[PDB]
Order: structure tokens, then C-alpha cells, then sequence
């Protein structure tokens, strides 16, 4: 009609015509999508318990040395965007600009330790419709890997995509319709004398070839509205 | 398998948004809110900031849209039949003569493209291509503007838009006009290198890069604590 | 080098290229024509039982004996092969035990991982029986003892004996694997069913057990974390069944 | 397994063969005929200035944050490569930065070694801005902080906002490599010459920041060497320049 | 395939604006999900997310078309079934069957006289 839609794309006429544009140069490292920028490797934040978050503690899963064999080393909520592990990573980053997003997420998990040091741990996943395993032995009877950091130091762990419909909204909050990684202490952490009995885990985390976004919108982090000065 | 087309650099970048609302006036008083003025920057508005520093260089061309609303001031002296406004909207080339007040020869000046536009119709509309002497503008810079590391840091590149000057061309004696301008800029054809992080800290200034330290993510309970198990 | 085993849409470990024991000499496999006695048909639930149950930890001490699990009572909780003890009748399964232990190179040790087909024990209490509260557990190990065991109904849980009355060190008679802390690191032992009939009940019948002694003793300066945990992994391998009612119990 | 590699007539680096980083995905290269605007011919000094420039090492201790370094700032005094930021006015280099670090196999820890492109850095005090005396020394590291810097005119050296403003974590957008000492023990990131024009300045532009940040902290016991040597080696990639003249300042 | 035909006119008592320009009108699309305005003049309305169309008094009605917009395949007339998970909530409310919201207001800034449209 005779009206302005804010999105419609339309020519208009130049306003300096007759002007020769600089020639453009090879610049390296040239984005055309935005899901490049969100398939790269994040450090995650788990350790986020309100007096690390204001250090680098809050990026060190802690991996203590001694009895314990029985019990938790970390665990969180599967859903990125609006957990507060994943929100604030790359991949959490972009999906906080769009309102739907599908696809499989990437964990990985680096044994930051000493190479004198073994044990093992249970990384278990447990499915969207499902409760967290409260032990080494439920989560044992789940989808669970060993990983021996003796002989490898990263455990690559690849999240399906289960839901019911095509995309997936991601400012809401369906509990227990997301999923849960949990990691279980199997035999503890075995050093020889000189080597430091406590340790570190860095955990990073990524999209997959299969990922998309849909129905861009306004990031929730920047609340400023009015203009700068 | 799905499409990937909504995150693309052009659907990411190319959205039209109100960047800047100012008023003028059209009757006598003081010689500065008879017209408006923006200097064209990507740095006052945070939201669009924001998109725009997720990348290090950037090239692209301006589609800029102007709505302009007017209305009839209060008061005594009033102009019962007005005929109708036309406004002059001038783009400052960068390095072009710049208008002190209303009234000034700059406004004459052939070199500063300008559209002449009447009310009631659809919106003026102009198209700037990318105006720079180097490739690409720059959203960062870690350097200095003059040579022996003197200057203010990152202010004075050749990132330069120009301006944007409207005011009223009729010579309206009685009764005053106030106008409201809306800029709705828009780039287009944009080509984005160098992925920069998204910011973490708050802005504080449209000149700088300075920020206050804050927490990387926000708290939790435990690290093994998943939240409220609804079953 | 460092390959990676996917078993089932759950489980990861992840394992050097090393050595494995199979069985006496056959893997498992799944039963023929001419071998079952049963007036119906197996009906095999591959596709959901064959995936890898990692046990709890145990920690090796320096003054620890051995520990056992009677088998296959040591997988009645994991998961859907629980259920499938349950809800069934007959059962034959072989079984792919992994065990591997995490130490430093500044420890020291030696462990024996036997395979016991029908292990049976005697009581601590001569001129009386065994329950079977102390054969074995659900999911938890079972110690050896240094000392000589005195209860009314428990096992002979000493440890030169292994249980059986027998020579620990003539143990290596049955499928086993060394880990010597120097040089070995993991033990995979691949067991096939053993039995004098093509199925059984699992629920009253102990199919094997699987024994882990120390032979060498862990030794270790006072740096060192003071234990080496030993993962037990287990893996069913070609498990059929016949029967199909309800759980008893429950 | 041990290549050793000779640049130039003065120098001798020894390494083992691992992973490299090429920067962007392009290796630096010189400058063709439709991609410069100047006036005049380059003439290279490929015949002098091609050899690694090896820069004194740093202490990685137990409570250390991180450090960085302005580039081409860098090599300011080092050798002819100083000389010729002297006596020209523009120029164009890529750079081969190798890092590695001499720890033992009782020691742990791990580093993240970023080349971050146009690190534009703020100030500790709000509505104030920088000196070129607190972005970076001529030849030294710059250290992060723990805690929060309070000064008038310096760096917001805290360390989980890298200086800029943003998540630490998110440095791995850049060209990187981890140092993690249970398996890594070097790194080598190869970055082109990365600018909006053609040729620039060297004095009063800063090309890229080369930052090291130890994301898991140093630990060892008391036996132990209480640091790990950090030694970085720059090597300079197709360096051309333009604008002869004498030298300012001095 | 929405289509708006607005009818401005000029309400009595004191306070008349005699010669008034024209009337502009925004009429905004809130996408289902998407900011909606507590009231006018409401930073909603300058949203770049919700769609919107500016239209002066005086020609053509002002149209916009939105397309099949669902994470279902379908629209729903009925649903025998609920919306939370554990059989608790509104009988067949909830459902993704949203289409989104209209809001339209005058642009214009007028200070004397009221125009109701």
C-alpha cells in the first residue's frame, strides 16, 4: 500500500550517486552465519555457587582425593539458553537472540589433572521425561560412559534432540522435559607420592552440524533502553 | 534437516530500527530547537551495539527512513488554515560544511545530498553506500588517532558516517509547528569479519570500551544441584 | 589407541587396545536347534539388554583381601536385566566383565580377576549351612579376611582358602587376567554360559562368581592417595529367556 | 621426533612435532597488486628479519592470573625487526607465536594461549580512559589480577573479564590452544595480518593481544620446582613495509 | 488476511484543535511470544520484533497477511485433553493454538482536541 513496514525489504534511490566505493580486500575470517560462531567450544560455567562466580572457581569442576566413592561430582539442568550453566556460553549466547532453537548440544570434559593420576568417573545422562539418578548405582542403569582419565583425558559426551514437536522455545521452563548430566565418583583418584591428591575438570560446550534458530527477538541480558549520553 | 537462512549475517544484521527520536520546532526563540541533528554512530544505542560487536570489521551500505509526525503547539496565536509543511532532510557528507542554526548557507550547499518532503505521503527514504577511505569500518580499535601513541584512544578513525540535518522549510509566522523525527536506519549487504565474544558488563559511555567488573554467569545452589525435580 | 565402546543408546567407556580372556575358548552365543529342551521359542530381548552396567567402586587398601560377586544376582537392580529376572522364567546369558583400576605410576600391586564357574562355599560353622544373605549381595562386593571367619550361618571368608576349601594360587585354573599395577592396567574377561541344562532359573541358581584378590599387596609413600578404586563393568552378552508371567517378587 | 628448526643464520629451536593453528584459516602471505593503495613498491626484508626472537620467561606460580602482550609492541627493541619500526612508517607482518613449558610429570595445570584481534582494553576508573604506559611494556608481560584494580589511569586487569568486558570462557573464539600439562606441552598459533586497510602504522597501532591465562591452577608438592616456565618465541611472517625515512624517535 | 478500516472523528466540548494535520496510525502485530504493550507509549511499540504498519487518514485500508504460525501442523478447533503434563490445568486452553495480538494506536502527539477512532 502506501504504508511503512518496518520489515520490507525495498531499493531506494542513493543519495551520493556517482561515488566510487573503496575496493574491498581479503580480510580473514569472514562470518556468514551465526551458528559458526556457536558450533566453537565454550568453558562452561558449573561451578556457579554465588561466591565463584565473581572468580575463575566458578569454570573448575573440583575432583577431591580420598574416600568418598560413592557420591556427586557435579550435575545440571540440560537445556541451554535459560539455565544459568549455559546461558551466558556462546552457543547460549546466540540462542538468547532467537526464540526457537533444535538441535544437539556437545559436552566435553578435560581431566586437568597430573599424568601420574587415575580413576574413574560415570557420566550419566538421563532422558528428558526422566528423574535425576540419585546414585551411582540408578545412574549406572541409565545411559552412562566410564571414563578412565588414565587413558584418555577428554570425554567427548553428544546430547540428543528428543521432542515432541519440531523446534523448541527457549525462554520457557519445562521441568523435566529438558534432561540432566550427572557425573558419579567410581573409584576415586589414585596418585603416587609427589603427586597432588585434588584436581580440576573443565567442561565445554558446543552445537552440532544438525542446530538451528528461528524467530529472532531482542537478547534478555540487555536491560539499558535509553541511548548512551 | 532445517534451514539455517534466519541466522545468516544479512538476517542477523540487516533489521530496521528507531535509533534516534528528537524534536523541532518551527517558530523563533532560541536557534538550536529549530532543527535536529545526528551524527550517524552505532554506539548510542545499546541494543543494536550490542549485534554489532559480535564482530571486529564491518561493511556495509545505510538505508535510512525518516517518520516525521507534526502537531499544532498550544497557546494564543494560532494559524487556524496552515497550508502544508515540507521538511528539508540534509546528509552531511563526512567532511561536508555543517549547519550552526537554521537559516545558514549550509543548507544551500550542492555538495549535502538533501530531500525535500511534504506531508502526507509515504516517508523519505535515502541510501548511502559504504563511505570510508579504508575497507571496512571498525567496531574496535587498539590504537591511537595521531602518531606518537597521542590522542584519545579509538575516537578520531575513519569510521565516520556524517550527519543527519532536518528542519522546516516554510516560513511560518503565526502559530509554531512541532515536529518529531524517527530514524529507522537499516544496513545493508553487510560483510562481517572476526567474531568477537558477546558482551558480559554493562555500557557506560558511547566512546569507549570501559565496563564494570561483573559475574560471568549468574548463581546456583550447589554443583550437583538441578532444579526443582517437579515429580 | 584410546577407542572408544558404544553399547546401546546409553553407554560410553572409554579403553585402551588391550588383552582379553575368552572364556574357555568359545564366545557366547545364542541358542541352536538341537540344544534346548523347552516346548517354545527364546524370544531374545537384544535390543534393549545389551549395554554396560558400571558397578560401584571398590577401594583397594593396603590392607584389603578380596572381595566376590555371585553372578547373576550382581546385576538384580540394573535396570531392565533386573526386570528381565523378574518377569521371566528361564534365563541363559554370557557376560563380558571389564575391570580396570586407576593408579598412579608411583603404586605398586598385583591383582588375580577369576571367572569361578559354580562357585560353592562353605559355611564358617562346621555341621551347618550357609543362608544366602551371606553368599552374596545385591550390587555390592563381598570381603575376604585375613583372619579366620566364627559365625553361625556366614561363609569361611578367609583368604588363602578362596571360600572353596581349595589353594588360592590353583585358582588360575578358571578364565583369569593379572593386573600387575607395573605393566597392566585393566582386566576384560568374556564368559559364556555354563551349565549342565540349556536354561535355568535365575534366581535361585549362582551362575559363576567373579573373584578379585590381591596377591602382591598395594604399597605406597605418604603422598599418595591411599587406594586405587577398581571399576567392575559389566556387559550381558546374548541373553534369551522363556516364561513370560508376572514378578515373584514382586 | 626431536626436528630442529633453523630461521635465519643466528637462531635454533628445538621441538617436537605436534599441533599447530593457522590462524584464520589462511597462511600469511605477500601483499598481490589489487590489494594495496600506496604509491610505491614494498621491497621486503625477507633476507634479515625472518628468525625467532625469543622473549625472557615468565613464572607460571600457584596464585599467577595470566598475561598479556601488545603486538607488534612486542619486539620493539628486538633486533633488526625493532630497527625497521624505526625507519619506515607503514608496515604489514603475519607471526609464528610458539609457547611451551617445562613442567615435570608431578606437576598440573592447564593454560589457554589466545591471539585476540583488535583487544581494545578498558579503563579501571569509569569516565576516564587509558595511558599508553599501562596497556603493555616494550618487551615484559602485562599481569591480570584476581581481585578488582582501583587505579586512575590504568587497565581493568581483573581476570574473568579479560579486559575487555566479556567472559573468559568466550576467548576460545580466537585463535587458541590449551596447555594442559597431563598431555600438552606447547603451543603454536600462526596468525596472518588482520587490519581494515592494507598497511598500517606500527607505533600507534596494536595488531593483536597475545594473552596466557591459566584457566585450571598450578599444583604440586613439596618436592616440587615451585614454577613452570612459560617461554614464548616470536617469529615474524612476510614482514613488507613502506616509507623510508629516518627514525621518530629516535 | 486482516484488514483494518478505521473512521476517526472529532469529539465535542472546549479545547477544539481547528485545523488539525492528519491522523498516522500504528497497528502492531505482537508475534505469539513477543512484547505487548501494558499501554501507550510503551517502549513495545518500538519493538523491531512486532511487526507494524504506519497509515495515514485518508486512502486505502491498511492490510497485512500472516502465515500459518504453530509448532503444530495444524490448528485445533476441539482438544480432548489438557495442558500441563500430570492431567492439571484448564481444559484445552493452553494449547498451540496462538495467533498472537493487534494493538493500534495514533502515532500522532495531539495536545488540543481528542480524536476518537
Amino acid at each position: 500500500s502506501n504504508q511503512f513496514l518496518t520489515s520490507d525489504d525495498f531499493q531506494s534511490p542513493s543519495a551520493m550517486p556517482q561515488f566510487d566505493v573503496t575496493p574491498e580486500m581479503k580480510i580473514p575470517g569472514e562470518v556468514h552465519n551465526l551458528m559458526e560462531i556457536a558450533e566453537v567450544d565454550s568453558v562452561v560455567p558449573v561451578n556457579n555457587t554465588k561466591e565463584n562466580i565473581n572468580s575463575m572457581e566458578a569454570y573448575r569442576i573440583p575432583v577431591t582425593g580420598g574416600d568418598q566413592l560413592h557420591t556427586q561430582v557435579f550435575g545440571f539442568q540440560m537445556q541451554p539458553g535459560l539455565n544459568s550453566v549455559f546461558k551466558r556460553t556462546l552457543l547460549g549466547e546466540i540462542l538468547n537472540y532467537y526464540a526457537h532453537w533444535s538441535g544437539s548440544v556437545k559436552l566435553t570434559f578435560v581431566f586437568c589433572g597430573s599424568a601420574m593420576a587415575t580413576g574413574k568417573f560415570l557420566l550419566a545422562y538421563s532422558p528428558p521425561g526422566a528423574s535425576p539418578p540419585q546414585n551411582r548405582k540408578q545412574a549406572m542403569l541409565g545411559t552412562h560412559v566410564i571414563w578412565d582419565v588414565g587413558l584418555q583425558s577428554s570425554c567427548v559426551l553428544c546430547i540428543p534432540w528428543i521432542s515432541q514437536t519440531h523446534y523448541r522455545l527457549v525462554q520457557q521452563d519445562e521441568y523435566t522435559s529438558a534432561g540432566y548430566v550427572t557425573c558419579w565418583y567410581q573409584t576415586g583418584l589414585i596418585v603416587p607420592p609427589g603427586a597432588p591428591p585434588s584436581c580440576t575438570i573443565l567442561c565445554f560446550a558446543s552445537a552440532c552440524n544438525d542446530f538451528s534458530v528461528r524467530n529472532l527477538r531482542d537478547t534478555p541480558f540487555i536491560e539499558q533502553t535509553q541511548l548512551l549520553q | 534437516y532445517h534451514s539455517r537462512t534466519e541466522s545468516s549475517i544479512e538476517n542477523f544484521l540487516c533489521r530496521a530500527a528507531c535509533v534516534y527520536i528528537a524534536t523541532y520546532k518551527s517558530a523563533g526563540g532560541t536557534p538550536t530547537e529549530r532543527y535536529a541533528s545526528w551524527r550517524i554512530n552505532t554506539r548510542q544505542m545499546v541494543q543494536l551495539r550490542r549485534k554489532f560487536e559480535l564482530f571486529t570489521y564491518l561493511r556495509f551500505d545505510m538505508e535510512i527512513t525518516f517518520v516525521i509526525t507534526s502537531t499544532q503547539d498550544p497557546g494564543t496565536q494560532l494559524a487556524q488554515d496552515m497550508p502544508v509543511l515540507t521538511h528539508q532532510i540534509m546528509y552531511i557528507p563526512p567532511g561536508g560544511p555543517v549547519p550552526n542554526s537554521a537559516t545558514d548557507f549550509a543548507w544551500q550547499s550542492s555538495t549535502n545530498p538533501s530531500i525535500f518532503w511534504t506531508e502526507g505521503c509515504a516517508p523519505a527514504r535515502m541510501s548511502v553506500p559504504f563511505i570510508s577511505i579504508g575497507n571496512a569500518y571498525s567496531n574496535f580499535y587498539d590504537g591511537w588517532s595521531h602518531f606518537t601513541q597521542e590522542g584519545v584512544y579509538g575516537f578520531n578513525s575513519l569510521n565516520n558516517m556524517g550527519h543527519i540535518y532536518v528542519r522546516h522549510v516554510n516560513e511560518q509566522s503565526l502559530g509554531v509547528s512541532t515536529s518529531t523525527l524517527r530514524v529507522y536506519f537499516k544496513p545493508k549487504h553487510v560483510r562481517a569479519w572476526v567474531p568477537r565474544p558477546p558482551r558480559l558488563s554493562p555500557y557506560v559511555k558511547s566512546s569507549n570500551v570501559n565496563f564494570k567488573p561483573t559475574a560471568v554467569t549468574t548463581e546456583r545452589k550447589d554443583i550437583n544441584d538441578v532444579g526443582t525435580l517437579r515429580p | 589407541r584410546v577407542r572408544s565402546i558404544t553399547l546401546g543408546n546409553s553407554t560410553i567407556t572409554t579403553q585402551e587396545c588391550a588383552n582379553v580372556v575368552v572364556g574357555y575358548g568359545v564366545w557366547p552365543s545364542y541358542l541352536q536347534d538341537n540344544e534346548a529342551t523347552a516346548e517354545d521359542q527364546p524370544t531374545q530381548p537384544d535390543v534393549a539388554t545389551c549395554r554396560f552396567y558400571t558397578l560401584d567402586s571398590i577401594q583397594w587398601q593396603k590392607e584389603s583381601d578380596g572381595w566376590w560377586w555371585k553372578f547373576p544376582e550382581a546385576l538384580k537392580n540394573m535396570g531392565l536385566f533386573g526386570q528381565n529376572m523378574e518377569y521371566h522364567y528361564l534365563g541363559r546369558s554370557g557376560y563380558t566383565i571389564h575391570v580396570q583400576c586407576n593408579a598412579s605410576k608411583f603404586h605398586q600391586g598385583c591383582l588375580l580377576v577369576v571367572c569361578v564357574p559354580e562357585a560353592e562355599m562353605g559355611c564358617s560353622d562346621v555341621e551347618r549351612e550357609v543362608v544366602a544373605a551371606s553368599l552374596s549381595s545385591e550390587d555390592t562386593a563381598k570381603s575376604f579376611s585375613r583372619t579366620e571367619s566364627n559365625g553361625q550361618h556366614t561363609v569361611q571368608t578367609v583368604v588363602y582358602n578362596a571360600g572353596m576349601g581349595v589353594g588360592v594360587g590353583n585358582l588360575t585354573i578358571f578364565p583369569h587376567q593379572w593386573i600387575n599395577l607395573r605393566t597392566n592396567n585393566s582386566a576384560t574377561i568374556v564368559m559364556p554360559y555354563i551349565n549342565s541344562v540349556p536354561m535355568d532359573n535365575m534366581f535361585r541358581h549362582y551362575n559363576f562368581t567373579l573373584m578379585i584378590i590381591p596377591f602382591a599387596k598395594l604399597e605406597y609413600t605418604e603422598q599418595a592417595s591411599n587406594y586405587v578404586p577398581i571399576t567392575v563393568t559389566v556387559a550381558p552378552m546374548c541373553a534369551e529367556y522363556n516364561g513370560l508371567r508376572l514378578a515373584s517378587h514382586q
